[PDB]
């Protein structure tokens, strides 16, 4: 694997998780973070892994929100779990 | 007119004008709203 792309994807996973733990919950805060995550992941590999599709679902869902909608406290908790699981599975692929 | 497939969500998009490595800003996917990464998208581009 291209080591620079692996470092960039790994940094992006932790950055989105840290954002969620800091209470970022709006479309305009989360969309760019998830966008850059998904781009960096594809740079490493285009292969499937656990929860890859789920993270795609989330960025599609977040894109359809109106300007100033937030995720619910329990939506945030779900997305965090799904991200943690994707991160574990991406790391196993390495 | 340029057609392409989003490398994030896989939906077909259509944009006005050429889509080359020099186009800036890049077109945005209508479905997931991610700006198209040229290197990931280039094999799918037709004009
Ligand atoms: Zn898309």
């Amino acid at each position: 694997f291209n080591a620079k792309y692996v470092a960039e994807a790994t940094g992006n996973f932790i950055t989105v998780m840290d954002a969620l733990k800091l209470n970022y919950n709006a479309k305009d805060q989360l969309h760019p973070l998830l966008a850059e995550l998904l781009i960096s992941i594809n740079r490493v590999t285009r292969d499937d892994f656990e929860n890859r599709s789920k993270l795609i679902d989330w960025i599609v869902r977040i894109n359809k929100l109106s300007i100033g909608d937030t995720l619910t406290e329990t939506q945030i908790r779900e997305l965090l779990f799904d991200l943690e699981l994707a991160y574990k599975s991406f790391y196993a692929l390495l | 007119v340029s057609t392409w497939v989003c490398p994030i969500c896989m939906v077909s998009n259509e944009t006005q004008g050429e889509f080359t490595k020099d186009t800036l800003p890049t077109p945005i996917c209508i479905n997931c709203g991610v700006p198209a990464d040229y290197e990931l998208t280039k094999s799918s581009i037709n004009c």
